[PDB]
RNA sequence: CAUAAAGACCAGGC
């Protein structure tokens, strides 16, 4: 069956499945098909279309079906890739200090299948034999496939000095021979991107093979992610009660230099910059230190994370969400912003009733200096909904032309 | 190569509850059994429901939805009813099914509460868990209720009124040797009412070659069966459903060789 | 309107066998077991009480798909073992220990009440 | 000021404005200005002193009310471009006290700022912790929410009716709910919620439900569709009856069931009605007869409620019927909380196998954790908390949009003398092996609300059906 | 340009990792009302017959 | 200075549009005007 | 509506509660010492009762079809 | 049958020149939760076409605090355009300037 | 005569007050009767 | 007799003002039931406020291609007591008229 | 053919092709009276 | 096996 869903940006939108029937309403389908249908659950309704004949069934098997259409001829990178649950499990599972126990791994080979019946032999065999997340992982890279990726922690001082092969955080990746020896898997590995793990299993084996890699991937992880599971909770978003008082301390420090500059262009000691009205120049200063504030309040929150904190599971293999949310999350949410300029002036020569006329100051034009975590305030609320309301209305407006 | 020797301790026998632990025994075992005091337990409850005048504010089904959770007295005659699937003759018998009865209407001004003391049994052994009173309908001066209904025996897994069990507490390894799960800061927990350990300390060294053994159990019953003839009524389905394995499978190597 | 009645989890219907046995050609002495009707109740029972048996190599179940009432288990064993006899043994042990259990546990009973 | 403050000359509604550069004064007694009321600043003090509110607290039997305290030019209203003219403060202890001066001359202070919500908005515990994209989200959402929508409902007679059994008061509620009636008609039902990634069917939006909990009626609903009938005379001798067709006398005549209707061809209420099956009989003398019957909408599969036979405008005789079905939440429906998270059931497991407790609690609904990062809801995790304090205080608690008073500090304090790990997290067991997961799950009770949309009205199967008239495809919808 | 067609069924999507990539998940109803035109040979004409 | 981008800039490609918002035209200095201020600036006053 | 019999999470009896538990804050008792004296300990019990909104006093308002 | 007309369809206007009439006042109102229905009784309609991409109509202005809900609102071509009104907003009745 | 941190109650009955003598629709009722 | 106007629910002239809880519910109507609507035909329907431009006042807008550079204006009506609108212009023409 | 009345409750004989007045109460709206054949429901 | 028209506006869904 061809199956679908409105609008159908490009050809990936539209592709051949296999039909096994189910019990009670709803089309169900793997989710590394998520991607190319742009599709999420909620509501979303997809249409079934269904050829009468041998000769147009022929033509949708040898042309439309998913497998083939894996690598996109748009960006030359793969369209489906590992999402959402898997790949953070991925990652978590990667990790050298996955050690598993005999029965486990009964459970993991047991939902693979491409897999030969031959047991590995462990990582640990004395005192008690324990595999190995990568040893297992090393089971479902099929054939002999070779790859070389970084992980995205990785900094750039291994690759300098001494540890360039061993790399103290177990970061790179390599596969040789079909074998995983070292590396941590994220979006920038099974994901999709050029050159990915992925693609070139496509490439250098085929696209038969490659389909039992995903669905391989995707059963043996989730059903090994059943055991250590995954959540997101309030001490997941809180910080050290250090870390506090350095992003208020970075905040206040900020908010003075913004007075500082303010007192000067009040005396006009401002000195407008060449291609600049004095107005202009006064933004461009003012936006380069609230920027830098939020910037380094994120940096620091970004620092105070635990390695057991699950924003940055989810963040550092890629799977959703970025830093910057974490930095919203955990230190500032930051300037607001309407039609690419601070918060305008709705009132005369102010922007709520509440503020003094003629002030500039980083509080009345809108910049936040809560985080979702503690909340807002009641005006830097109603500024932030005036930053939403744009993105609402971009999304709204610019659909309409994009697809005319 | 052999089965292992269980044991047990009974600490608080209550006819709310009980508590009691299982040693030197498999984690899969103990699992299935805890399930199995949900699955496989069989029960009575009223499944088969006609209404003749409802004059109520509810409407049918959902007073009709209301007295299949009400629990009955499954204590005795649940053994000797048979399921309605193996009963021999057409619709009911007083072997494949029990018979309510409920006559109501309010003749008074004040509001009547119709509770599951009212339901009439034709056979004493079922009261309605009545030896406070299970509210099934409110009912205004006027209005009538008047219904029969089928009880029959039936267990978990259809619909969650066979269940005979409130929550089942399951525990091992309260203090954390094994490390199955790995807390952050362990220091944050409370500890379990089954803690082996001083207060100063968070946790019980790591030990490598433990295994999970002493599970704390905790069953809490509906009202329907006293909680000493769940854990007995439930090893012995189990047993049963295992017993038939062996039967089915030994036919299946017999005829396939 | 999709909705399946109460029973597909246990009751069988005409024709589909209780146990189904394949054996698996990956593998020398390795065999599958195919139970309808079943879910991890038993197996989580049965693949822990065959991982016991020092002649048992492999033993592992899995269900293809929640909404299916079904369990797949593949057990190997060691040469000149057949693995129908390590599963026929495994549920005998089962029963051996459940038995016990029970009279423990009425034993216990009968001791907690004036006792 | 001062005669509109004491309701002489002029009325509280009129507006007054001094524009002071331009020299112009403005007074609008126009009709349409939309104007809120605000508490009024002498000097630093305001005007609202301890006897107003002790009088106000007494209102009962006092024939006190917020007239008298109009009267009193305790507060006022303003519009506006007025408000262009005013200096507001935010609360009183905070904006009015002496600090480093900010501002002195502020003439006004908001009664409570959570008032700038409309209703659809004021449900959402813990606004300001959310990403407006998502409070907006929500408003639209909780339009849609199932609830018992009018007491009377067994009277009305209304297409497309939506109600809940088991309605629940939130354990989180904002204080405005009080004026919402929104503990009199709650829509949604509270429930206990794990965050966590178990068997893979919640990934994306989707939502695992436990089915031992639809068992026992949780987010089950009742459905009433009505069906209007016309008794008409329009030709001379042409005319309407409503009758019970036999078979062959009538012109048009299908395959479905007559046998159900009455004397006069209204099937009696308490009668189940399936696809195809006759609602109403209704028939047309031919210048023998022909079949203008009605039937159900395909599959609903439902039992008639109601029967009401009436004269209309006209004085013809008119018919309105009722039918209900019962809905049970399928792996197909629809379910939002209040933050705005939404999603499908992926799959129903029974209580078996949804993970537990060491107290053997399981969770009702399981949500995926990858919807917090990116979205950004924190006040679905600040309420899954304070649910979580406010079942064990029996106390309900408050997360009107900003306390200040309230921080997730003292809400993990107050949770932390329970018993219970201060953050929420708490251990699990897994289901199927009963092994530990070795994370520790977020659980709590949180409000969850079932929506209009259901799979069952949404599916849809083509097979060479009808065709259109004029183009001779298919027909649509 | 367009049209409305025959053998196209729409309905809510829900989830299932336990499939293939080119799997889906059908429905019962939505299997039924829909068909697929098949032609008799000797070799399906038994399996046909029993359909 | 600022550029329209995105949506609409495609708009202005697409259409070959006669005027577009934001026309603009960079200007490279062959000789000692490149590397030194001064006769940039020259070029600088030359050009507008 | 009216108090659903069978607590939706664990699965205890609640439904015969509620009308004694009227009763108990008709005298003295916050709802905290309530439930506890009606013997509610899990929490998801307590929601049952403390959540609870009764629509069915408001429907016995409206008289019968018949008389 | 004026009055009941154009309360009944919608259209604003003689229904002869109901073209140059203006249409979206009055409709159905929602049963669907008493929470639609007292946000369906509390809204307001802009006049200004919906198709326009033009933004700001639609922005969320400073002069909204308070007197309009700034989180709801419709979504759709109709973003910004609709607009529910917040608890203590109450529209000026009107009066003589007498 | 003042009410400092004991706002809290304050707010909120006259708030309470408010919705009391009004209600949400009063324009729609006002603008008809009127 | 000139004609029969529609009553909105529960205001002053419907027959569901100043009665209290009991006699609504002989009556059949819910005392929560906020009113303010119509019933034409058995339907509800609701008025929504319609946002337009005050009238009397003058303004001064800019518009980009216009033969004017401003463009001040008063849209006004009488008392309205009569007439929809009477729109005057008064506009200032550019001065890059080459 | 018995419909009951919606003002006084008094139910009424009344048959086919009749204007519908529920007499002493002079009412115009009636009701269909609950039926006799039976029907089964499913405590689930 | 045939009839329920078409169009209009409005609300909503992704
Ligand atoms: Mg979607
Ligand atoms: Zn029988
Ligand atoms: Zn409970
Ligand atoms: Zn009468």
């Amino acid at each position: 069956v061809i199956f679908n869903r409105q609008p159908t940006l490009h050809k990936m939108s539209m592709m051949g499945h296999r039909v096994r029937i189910l019990p009670w309403s709803t089309f169900r389908l793997n989710l590394s098909v998520t991607t190319p249908y742009n599709a999420d659950f909620d509501g979303d309704e997809m249409n079934l279309h269904l050829p009468q004949s041998l000769e147009t069934r022929a033509e949708i098997q040898e042309l439309a079906m998913v497998p083939r259409m894996i690598v996109t001829p748009q960006s030359n990178r793969p369209v489906m890739g590992i999402v959402q649950d898997t790949l953070t499990a991925v990652r978590k599972f990667t990790k050298r200090d996955v050690f598993l126990e005999r029965g486990e791994v009964m459970n993991l080979l047991m939902f693979l299948s491409t897999w030969d019946g031959k047991v590995p032999q462990p990582a640990i065999l004395k005192p008690r034999p324990l595999w190995t997340g990568k040893q297992i992982f090393s089971l479902i890279i099929p054939g002999h496939i070779n790859c070389i990726r970084t992980h995205s922690t990785h900094p750039d001082d291994e690759d300098s000095g001494p540890y360039k092969h061993i790399s103290p955080g177990d970061t790179k990746v390599v596969v040789e021979n079909g074998e995983l020896i070292m590396g941590i898997l994220c979006k920038k590995s099974l994901g999709t991107s050029a050159g990915s793990l992925v693609h070139i299993s496509y490439l250098e084996m085929g696209h038969d093979i490659t389909r039992l890699f995903y669905s391989n991937i995707q059963t043996v992880i989730n059903n090994w992610l059943l055991i250590e599971g995954h959540t997101i909770g309030i001490g997941d978003s809180i910080a050290d009660s250090k870390t506090y008082q350095d992003i208020q301390n970075t905040i206040k420090k900020a908010k003075q230099d913004v007075i500082e500059v303010i007192e000067k262009a009040h005396n006009n000691e401002l000195e407008p910059t060449p291609g600049n009205t004095l107005r202009q120049t006064f933004e461009n200063q003012v936006n380069r230190i609230l920027n830098d504030a939020r910037d380094k309040t994120g940096s620091s929150a970004q620092k105070s994370l635990s390695e057991y904190n699950n924003f940055k599971s989810m963040v550092v293999s890629g799977a959703k969400g970025s830093k910057i949310n974490i930095s919203q999350v955990i230190a500032v949410v930051g300037q607001q912003n309407v039609e690419g300029k601070r918060i305008p002036f709705g009132f005369k020569h102010r922007t709520l009733p509440h503020f003094i006329k003629d002030d500039y100051g980083p509080e009345s034009r809108g910049f936040v200096e809560n985080s979702y975590l503690a909340g807002l305030t009641p005006t830097e609320f109603f500024f932030h909904a005036m930053g939403g309301r744009e993105g609402l209305i971009d999304t709204a407006v610019k659909t309409a032309e994009t697809g005319y | 190569p052999y089965a292992n020797q269980p044991t047990v301790r009974i600490t608080e026998l209550t006819d709310e509850n009980v508590k009691f632990i299982i040693e030197n025994t498999d984690l899969a075992v103990a699992n299935s059994i805890r399930r199995v005091f949900i699955a496989e337990v069989p029960i009575i409850a009223i499944d088969w429901v006609q209404i003749d005048a409802n004059s109520s504010v509810l409407h049918d089904e959902f007073i009709a939805h209301r007295l299949g959770l009400i629990p009955l007295t499954s204590d005795d005659i649940v053994d000797k009813l048979q399921y309605s699937r193996d009963c021999t003759c057409e619709e009911f018998c007083p072997e494949c099914s029990v018979e309510f009865t409920l006559d109501v209407r309010c003749n008074e001004d004040q509001t009547r509460h119709v509770t599951s003391r009212d339901l009439i049994s034709n056979s004493p052994r079922v009261i309605p868990v009545t030896s406070d009173d299970i509210l099934i309908v409110k009912l205004r001066k006027g209005q009538e209720l008047r219904l029969r209904a089928y009880a029959k025996k039936g267990f978990g897994k259809e619909h969650a009124k066979w269940n005979p069990t409130a929550g089942v507490a399951f525990e091992y390894d309260p203090d954390n040797a094994l490390r199955h799960t790995v807390y952050p800061k362990p220091e944050e927990w409370p500890k379990s009412e089954y803690s082996e350990l001083d207060e100063d300390e968070s946790q019980a060294p790591y030990d490598p070659n433990g295994k999970p053994e002493r599970f704390y159990y905790n069953v809490e019953s509906c009202g329907s069966l006293r909680p000493e003839t769940i854990v007995l009524s439930a090893l012995s389905g189990l047993k049963k459903k295992l017993s038939d394995l062996q039967t089915q499978l030994s036919h299946e190597i017999q005829s396939d060789v | 309107m999709n909705a399946p009645p109460a029973f597909e989890s246990f009751l069988l219907f005409e024709g589909e066998k209780k146990i189904t046995i394949n054996k698996d050609t990956k593998v020398p002495n390795a065999c599958l077991f195919t139970i309808n009707k079943e879910d991890h109740t038993l197996g989580n029972i049965i693949k822990s009480q065959l991982l016991k048996d020092p002649q048992v190599l492999f033993a592992g179940y899995k269900v293809p798909h929640p909404l299916e009432h079904k369990i797949i288990i593949r057990v190997q064993t060691t040469p000149d073992y057949s693995p129908q006899e390590a599963f026929t043994n495994a549920i005998t042990d089962l029963i051996s220990e459940l038995s016990l259990l029970e009279e423990r546990f009425r034993v216990a009973i009968k001791d907690k009440q004036e006792g | 000021r001062k005669l509109r403050r004491q309701m002489d000359i002029i009325v509280s509604e009129v507006s007054m404005i001094r524009d002071i550069r331009e020299r112009e004064i403005r007074i609008y007694t126009d009709a349409g200005r939309i104007c809120r009321p605000l508490l009024i600043v002498e000097k630093q003090k305001l005007l609202l002193k301890k006897r107003h509110i002790d009088q106000l607290k007494e209102r009962e039997y006092n024939n006190y009310s917020w007239q008298d305290l109009v009267a009193s030019g305790v507060v006022e209203y303003i519009d506006t471009l007025e408000e262009e003219t005013v200096m507001l403060a935010m609360t009183p202890d905070d904006l009015q006290e002496k600090e480093v001066a900010y501002c002195s001359t502020y003439t006004h202070c908001e009664i409570h700022p959570s008032m700038i919500l409309g209703v659809c908005a004021s449900i959402i515990p813990f606004p300001d912790h959310n990403q407006s994209p998502r409070n907006t989200y929500q408003s639209a959402m909780g339009k849609q929410a199932m609830g018992v929508y009018i007491t009377n409902f067994h009277v009305r007679m209304d297409t497309l009716a939506h109600v809940l059994y088991y309605p629940q008061k939130p354990l989180v509620t904002t204080r405005s709910m009080e004026y919402l009636r929104f503990r009199e008609l709650p829509a949604g039902i509270n429930s206990i919620v794990a965050i966590a990634s178990y068997t893979g069917y919640n990934q994306e939006d989707s939502v695992i439900m436990n089915r031992s909990a639809v068992d026992r009626g949780f987010f089950r609903s009742v459905f009433y569709r009505s069906y209007k009938e016309q008794e008409s005379k329009k030709g001379f001798d042409q005319e309407e009856v409503f009758e019970k067709p036999t078979r062959e006398t009538c012109q048009g005549m299908r395959h479905a069931i007559y046998d159900k209707l009455d004397d006069d061809g209204l099937i009696a209420p308490g009668v189940r009605v399936s696809g195809d099956d006759v609602i109403i009989g209704k028939t047309v003398t031919l210048p023998t007869k022909r079949d203008c019957s009605t039937f159900l909408r395909t599959s609903e599969t439902g039992i008639v409620d109601q029967v009401m036979v009436t004269l209309n405008q006209e004085g013809y005789k008119f018919c309105k019927i009722r039918v209900r079905s019962v809905r049970i939440p399928q792996i197909g429906d629809k379910f939002a909380s209040r933050h705005g998270q939404k999603g499908t059931c992926g799959i129903q497991y029974r209580q078996e196998d949804m993970p537990f407790t060491c107290e053997g609690i399981t969770p009702d609904i399981i949500i995926n954790p990858h919807a917090i990062p990116s979205r950004m809801t924190i006040g679905h995790l600040i309420e899954c908390l304070q649910g979580k304090v406010s079942a064990n205080k029996g106390e309900i608690g408050d997360a009107t949009p900003f306390n200040d008073a309230v921080n997730v500090q003292k809400i993990s304090n107050l949770l932390s003398d329970y018993g219970y790990h201060l953050r929420g997290n708490e251990v699990l067991y897994n289901g199927f092996t009963g092994r530990k997961i070795t994370s520790q799950i977020f659980i709590g009770p949180t409000y969850y609300q079932r929506l209009k949309h259901m799979v069952d009205d949404k599916i849809h199967s083509r097979a060479r059906g009808p065709i259109q008239i004029l183009n001779r495809q298919p027909m649509e919808g | 340009m367009g049209k409305r067609v025959d053998f196209s069924a729409r309905t809510v999507i829900t989830p299932d990792p336990n499939l293939s990539i080119d799997q889906v998940g059908v429905p019962r109803s939505i299997a039924a009302n829909m068909t697929f035109a098949e032609i008799v040979t000797p070799f399906n004409i038994d399996r046909l017959q029993e359909l | 200075k600022n550029v329209t981008l995105g949506v609409p800039r495609l708009k202005e490609l697409i259409n070959i549009s006669k005027k577009p918002k934001t026309p603009s035209l960079t200007v490279f200095l062959l000789g000692q005007s490149a590397r030194d201020a001064e006769r940039a600036k020259d070029i600088l006053c030359r050009l507008e | 509506m009216i108090i659903p019999v069978r607590c939706f999470t664990c699965g205890k009896i609640v439904g015969n509660k509620w009308e004694a538990y009227l009763g108990l804050l008709q005298a003295e008792y916050t709802e905290g010492d309530a439930l506890d004296a009606l013997g509610l300990k899990r929490y998801c019990c307590r929601r049952m009762l403390l959540a609870h909104v009764d629509l069915i006093e408001k429907l016995l308002n409206y008289a019968p079809l018949e008389k | 049958d004026g009055l009941k007309y154009s309360l009944a369809t919608g259209n604003w206007g003689d229904q002869k020149k109901a073209h140059q009439a203006r249409a979206g006042v009055s409709q159905v109102l929602n049963r669907l939760t008493f929470a639609s229905t007292l946000s369906h009784l509390r809204r307001l309609n802009s006049p200004i076409g919906r198709d326009g991409k033009l933004a700001k109509p639609r922005q969320l202005h400073n002069t909204l605090w308070g007197m309009v809900c700034p989180a709801e609102t419709p979504e759709g071509h109709a973003v910004g355009l609709v607009k529910n009104l917040a608890l203590m907003a109450y529209i000026s009745v009107g009066s003589q300037p007498s | 005569e003042i009410t400092p941190d004991l706002w809290q109650e304050a707010c909120w009955i006259v708030i309470s007050s408010y919705f009391d003598e009004k209600g949400l629709v009063r324009q729609q009722l006002d603008s008809f009767d009127e | 007799f000139i004609g029969k106007i529609p009553i909105m629910l529960r205001s002053t002239y419907c027959l569901l003002n100043g009665l209290t809880d009991r006699d609504l519910c002989e009556l059949n109507e819910c005392p929560l039931d906020p009113g303010g609507y119509f019933i034409i035909n058995g339907s509800e329907k609701v008025l929504i406020a319609q946002e337009k431009m005050a009238t009397n006042t003058v303004y001064v807008f800019a518009k980009k291609d216009s033969k004017y550079a401003y463009t001040g204006e008063c849209r006004s009506c009488l008392e309205n007591s009569s007439r929809p609108t009477s729109t005057i212009w008064v506009s200032m023409l550019a001065r890059g008229g080459q | 053919m018995i419909y009951i009345c919606g003002e006084c409750h008094t139910e009424n004989e009344i048959k086919s092709r009749d204007p519908i007045r529920c007499r002493e109460c002079g009412y115009r709206i009636m009701y269909k009276k609950r039926t006799k054949r039976l029907v089964v429901f499913d405590a689930r």
